[PDB]
DNA sequence: TTTGAAAAGCAAGCATAAAAGATCTAAACATAAAATCTGTA
């Protein structure tokens, strides 16, 4: 049989097709799923990334500081914690199904608070004030396909591996028809909810409609970017089912960020270390060296980050970058390689904060060649005369030619005109483009300085500035030649 | 350790190929481009260079045959491993299927799996892949060549087999799209008239001498035979270089078309003097010679041209020939003659009823005879046939509804065909355009 | 020196060391002995030949390869496009301009 | 034989239909590995 095409790279999962609704004779024949071995969850890759170390690696004084400020390793989230814990505890205790909506900007401690609520609920269930529950965590951005959530949650409930439609009907039958005394409470965290939004909103409606079912015993904690995500991207059914009591995670104030950073650096700030002067390795309790990071530097970093975002990740990274800058200067001045008072100062914090604020666009255009600068200058002249914000490339060609032939008494132009139009050579004819014309055009397109229209006619194709005009002029005002003309 | 061949007008290009292509992967670029327009000797120079150096391992691929990017990847995967089997037959290998490659990373994985099984070799060698005509791919986009520039970076550095790419390009703008990559490029400028004359002589005199026609016109009626062949090639170039430009292929085709008719006028008097033979066969050097409906349909096409190249306001002046009972004034016609020459522009759009009105105005002709022409079913059948023949076009080309009033009509044929059509039925269509320009 | 002049030309036009390397490599490779290499690096004439070849398929070099009839048709089409407002033309108007030009020449 | 006067032609300007096409999607057509259903055995 001769095949019209071949699919020779098919990788099919071993997932079954029969849903949960057809594996028992009736509703009254379903056994107690709590007393089942595969149901409700009743790591093999960790050995593969281990090797033998044959060098004693030198950890300086700032190494413990930089390891301390990592996001992987709650003074300011106590009302959000109380609200989420009260709602989840009341839904677990009363065998109720509910939705808890949480939204906020990045890094304001939403996932951390939800996980701490879940850990405290598990601690409460361990000592038997609430019935036992299953915890499922589904991130919408960690799914290859959005329907994989259907494959994930059911696999966490029954231990079976099914396809997504069969998993969806299995979850529907489990939430609607299975009695509450026969099942267990399930708390599901939906993280990055905007990634679970499809064109038809099947998954959103299903997940928030299962919470309206009597027998479901399902608690859905939905974590999102904004308050008005259902009112913008979801229908009125899903917006009605999510509810009206929505939990805001506002950005941190500077006191809260300062308290977070001080609670990180609680045991190592204003402390003493044993440091070997020949190598630089530091041991917490040969010179006794006193480590401090100043509270004024942390304070103003907290004030700047809190004014910008309120992001705890940004504040921790600014402090870690300041520690990295101080450690780089320390290892430079002490001659320390890789195998009395050390202070992370305020100037390091201000160097860390300004490094993402300095703009390399003007610095990049300042160090370009003369022909790229001449291109930019001629484009600025065309934008000055005809005022279009989009100039044809042939107009730029004729404006470059005009600027060369008018300032023909300028000494630099007299020295460089043969370079632009003959590459400094006899036996090379007078060219219609300058030397490195498409080179600087593609260079400015690669940098994102310009936008070029997709046309095959080189003259009437238009080119637009992608950056602001005053920084381009500023960069043109630094040069000694283009200032004169 | 490279032999440099001798190409007659490509010395710089051959020296550049000797500079860039070598058996050492340590001093060979990953990518090399040969850019030039058609008939500039790119393929010829590359074949002579690789024939002069048989130690170089080259794989020749033609992307014009492969058409799309997926058969190009599959062809690379097939031909690389076929060349590696025919190069080192004592190496145990696993035959990977070239149809396993549907994506570029699959090509990277397949090439890695092929190349790791040749690590028993002693010296690092180059495998040259010539993509002769990369921008002749019929499914070409701007992002495809970027995937081939960076392909060596995803392959292992310490391999014994080190793949090197040699690209051939036609268009200058396609090459200038990738100028910031700084790929070494050798350019092949177009030949001038003396160069193409010399190339044509030394590439075609050997088979013009040994043609059976030239050896049958002598017997039935070798330096002098070469003189006749070279004089014919020079006469063809002198007559038709203005027509062909500097195209080798067009002059080759003209030599092929005009050689037997030139042989058929060579007598025993014309063989020893070239001027009398040129006067005898003069007609081959003045012209290139490179070439190969019902009455209702013809008048419908003529009426379509009238509807497409006249204005509807002037129709009441040209075709109206009826006696008036109710008092009324006929149209005066256009006031001044414009100079636009409307037959040089694209045709305008007209409706069905204007077409049928002008058609019965121009169609050839007691109380029951009905002199004029009715728009019965065969006129509409002929019009539908004209639309089937693509002699009448619409604004829509697919999912056309013929019955919509928003569908308009235009003629699809030029003037040089309606002149023959109108003179085939003796209609004076040139009078209708004499009132303008 | 000529080498400093070519470095200065690259600095003003390309400011790219791979661009200079792509010309320096066949200067080194095409030399046959030590004295030829020394003369090549003292003169840098191969750099001029390389720069001429890099522009051989541009608009100027493509215009210089045209025949008389091709140049005449191109000038006629450019005349029709300059007279037109959209810069558009076809074969008929360009042939009319060519035919008028040939009658005014003859 | 004139004669004025209404039908008709030309031109500029602006609102607007319409062509051309860029972008995208649904559906027909096509393959294919794992699960599931018959069907004897
Ligand atoms: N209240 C807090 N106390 C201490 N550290 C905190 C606090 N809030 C946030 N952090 C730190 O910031 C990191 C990021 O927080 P988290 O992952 O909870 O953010 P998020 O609000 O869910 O943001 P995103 O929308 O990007 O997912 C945490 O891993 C932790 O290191
Ligand atoms: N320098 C030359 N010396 C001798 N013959 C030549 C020369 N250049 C070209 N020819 C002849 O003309 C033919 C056309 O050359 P070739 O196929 O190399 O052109 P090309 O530039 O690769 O064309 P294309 O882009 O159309 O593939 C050659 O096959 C050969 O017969
Ligand atoms: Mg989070
Ligand atoms: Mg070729």
């Amino acid at each position: 049989v001769i095949r019209k095409f071949t699919k020779k790279n098919v990788a099919r999962a071993k997932k079954k097709y029969t849903p949960f609704s057809k594996r028992f004779k009736s509703i009254a024949a379903i056994p107690d799923l709590t007393s089942l071995p595969e149901f409700y969850g009743n790591s093999r890759f960790e050995n593969k990334l281990k090797t033998t170390q044959k060098h004693q690696i030198v950890e300086t004084i700032f190494s413990k500081v930089k390891k301390q400020l990592n996001s992987s390793y709650l003074p300011a989230r106590e009302n959000e914690f109380a609200s989420i814990y009260l709602s989840a505890y009341s839904a677990i205790e009363s065998d109720s199904a509910t939705t808890i909506y949480v939204a906020g900007t990045p890094g304001v401690g939403k996932t951390l608070t939800v996980r701490e609520v879940v850990k405290e609920l598990l601690s409460s269930s361990a000592q038997r004030e609430i019935p036992d529950f299953l915890y499922v965590e589904i991130n919408g951005l960690k799914m290859v396909k959005p329907t994989d959530c259907y494959e994930t949650l059911w696999n966490k409930v029954s231990g079976e591996r099914l396809t997504w439609a069969a998993s969806m009907e299995s979850l529907e039958f489990y939430f609607k028809r299975v009695p509450k005394n026969k099942k267990k409470t399930i708390v599901v965290l939906l993280d990055e909810l905007d990634a679970m939004v499809t064109k038809s909103q099947d998954i959103m409606y299903n997940f928030f409609n299962w919470t309206t079912y009597e027998n479901a015993k399902l608690i859905v904690i939905a974590v999102a970017n904004t308050m008005d995500l259902p009112e913008r991207q979801l229908g009125n059914k899903i917006t009605s089912r999510i509810g009206f009591t929505r939990i805001m995670f506002t950005g941190y104030t500077h006191e809260e960020l300062k308290n977070i950073i001080d609670l990180r650096l609680k045991g190592l700030n204003d402390s003493f270390f044993y440091v070997d002067t020949k190598t630089g390795n530091a041991i917490l309790i040969v010179r006794k060296v006193r480590l401090r990071m100043s509270a004024d530097a942390i304070e103003i970093a907290s004030r700047k980050v809190a004014s910008v975002s309120g992001d705890a990740r940004r504040a921790l990274k600014v402090c870690k970058r300041a520690a990295e800058i101080a450690e780089k200067h320390y290892m430079a001045k002490h001659g320390y390689g890789y195998d009395g008072v050390q202070t992370v100062h305020i100037t390091h914090v201000m160097k860390a904060l300004n490094e993402t604020l300095n703009s390399h666009v003007i610095t990049f255009m300042t160090r370009l060649s003369f022909t790229a600068k001449l291109f930019i200058y001629a484009l600025l002249n065309l934008m000055k005369k005809n005022g279009s914000q989009e100039q044809e490339l042939g107009d730029i060609v004729d404006e470059i030619k005009l600027l060369i032939e008018v300032n023909g008494s300028n000494k630099f132009v007299m020295e460089i005109a043969k370079t632009l139009f003959q590459q400094g050579s006899d036996n090379i004819s007078e060219q219609l483009r300058i030397i490195s014309w498409d080179f600087v055009l593609n260079q400015l397109l690669d940098a994102g300085i310009l936008f070029k229209q997709t046309m095959k006619n080189d003259r009437i194709c238009c080119v637009k500035l992608n950056i602001s005009v005053e920084e381009a002029k500023r960069a043109m005002n630094e040069d000694e030649t283009l200032r004169n003309l | 350790n490279v032999t440099t061949p001798e190409v007659a007008f490509r010395e710089y290009q051959t020296n550049c190929l000797a500079s860039y292509i070598s058996a050492d992967p340590d001093i060979t670029p990953s990518n090399l481009i040969l850019q030039g327009y058609s008939g500039t000797g790119k393929t010829y120079t590359l074949k002579k260079y690789f024939n002069a150096n048989p130690n170089l391992h080259a794989v020749w691929l033609e992307p014009v045959e492969l058409v799309s990017w997926k058969p190009l990847l599959q062809a690379i995967a097939r031909t690389v491993q076929y060349k590696l089997k025919t190069l080192y037959p004592n190496i145990p290998t696993t035959d990977y299927d070239p149809l396993q490659v549907e994506e570029p990373f699959l090509l990277v994985k397949t090439l890695h799996n092929i190349f790791v099984q040749y690590e028993s070799l002693q010296e690092k060698t180059c495998l040259f892949l010539i993509l002769d005509g990369f921008d002749s791919l019929q499914d070409l986009d701007a992002a495809l060549f970027n995937k081939y520039i960076k392909l060596n970076e995803l392959l292992p550095k310490d391999s014994k087999i080190n793949i090197k790419f040699i690209y051939t390009m036609l268009e200058t703008s396609f090459l200038q799209r990738y100028s910031t990559h700084c790929i070494p490029t050798v350019m092949f400028p177009r030949y001038n008239v003396d160069e193409v004359s010399t190339i044509l002589v030394m590439s075609r005199c050997g088979e013009l001498m040994e043609d059976s026609c030239l050896r049958k016109r002598i017997i039935e009626e070798d330096d002098q035979f070469q003189n006749v062949a070279a004089n014919f090639i020079h006469l063809i170039v002198q007559a038709f270089h203005s027509y062909t430009g500097n195209d080798i292929f067009a002059l080759n085709d003209l030599i092929d078309f005009k050689w037997p008719k030139y042989v058929s006028r060579i007598t025993k008097e014309n063989i020893f003097e070239p001027l009398a033979l040129y006067k005898s066969a003069i007609k081959l050097f003045l012209s290139t010679d490179d070439n190969l409906l019902s009455i209702i349909s013809k008048y419908l096409l003529i009426a379509s041209y009238i509807c497409s190249y006249l204005e509807p306001r002037y129709d009441a002046s040209i075709f109206s020939r009826k006696t008036r009972i109710i008092q009324g004034r006929a149209a005066y016609g256009r006031r001044k003659k414009k100079e636009v020459n409307p037959r040089y522009l694209q045709p305008s759009l007209f409706a069905i009823e204007r077409l049928l009105a002008i058609f019965q105005a121009i169609f050839p002709i007691a109380l029951r005879e009905e002199s004029l022409m009715k728009a019965n079913i065969e006129v509409f059948q002929n019009l539908s046939e004209l639309h089937t023949l693509k002699l009448i076009a619409t604004t829509m080309n697919k999912n056309i509804d013929y019955l919509s009033p928003k569908v308009r009509w235009k003629v699809n044929v030029p003037w040089e065909i309606i002149k023959e059509i109108s003179e085939s039925v003796h209609f004076n269509i040139s009078d209708y355009f004499s009132d303008i320009h | 020196s000529n080498l400093n002049r070519h470095i200065r030309m690259n600095f003003e036009t390309f400011r790219s060391l791979p661009t200079l390397k792509n010309s320096i490599i066949p200067l080194v490779a095409t030399s046959k002995n030590f004295g030829s290499l020394c003369t090549a690096i003292k003169s840098c004439s191969f750099l001029d030949i390389y720069n001429k070849n890099q522009l051989s398929n541009n608009l100027t070099g493509r215009l210089q390869s045209l025949s008389d009839l091709e140049l005449a048709i191109l000038i006629s089409a450019a005349r029709v496009a300059l007279r037109a407002k959209d810069g558009s033309f076809n074969f008929n108007l360009a042939y009319a301009e060519y035919e008028k030009m040939i009658k005014a020449i003859n």
